[PDB]
């Protein structure tokens, strides 16, 4: 159902619900993160270091 | 991510949610245990060093950041709790000293 402007909007976040039993409330997932790094890969450590991860 | 509640509250746990409420130091109670076992374990000679032992603490630090609600008295006195610390010290040591 409808939703207002109402406290801790944020603004990222962007649900309400409602029924005559409980005021039932939704939130969107968190967001996702930008991305201005290399990740990481295993070949670039040393030899002894890559059973790090097997 | 659910809960179940009362929709009172909520509103104080929305911002909980909001992961926003810090870490804030217990070392009010376990403080004496810790500063017996320090003395036993043969170093502090004085209150003077039992003060500079809880400089290393995270009460200290947290007092500090936002001392008034941790009992404290006054920040252009003591500076750098150099006062608020003692007194810690002192009470920890008069109930030891009863034990």
């Amino acid at each position: 159902k409808l939703m207002t402007v109402t406290k801790v909007s944020l603004p990222e976040g962007s649900f309400k619900r409602v029924k005559p039993q409980y005021d039932e409330i939704h939130i969107p997932a968190p967001s996702k993160p930008v991305i201005d790094y290399e990740l990481k890969e295993i070949t670039s450590l040393p030899d002894w270091c890559q059973e790090a991860f097997p | 991510g659910i809960i179940i509640t009362d929709q009172s509250n909520v509103q104080y746990y929305l911002s909980v949610l909001n992961q926003q409420l810090p870490i804030e130091s217990q070392f009010v109670s376990k403080l004496v245990d810790n500063l017996n076992a320090e003395v036993v374990a043969g170093n502090i000679k004085c209150r003077n060093d039992a003060v500079n032992w809880l400089a290393y603490t995270y009460l200290y630090v947290r007092m500090l950041a936002s001392p008034m609600l941790y009992k404290v008295p006054d920040i252009s006195s003591d500076g750098q709790l150099k006062k608020f610390r003692e007194s810690l010290v002192h009470s920890a040591l008069c109930i030891l000293k009863e034990q």
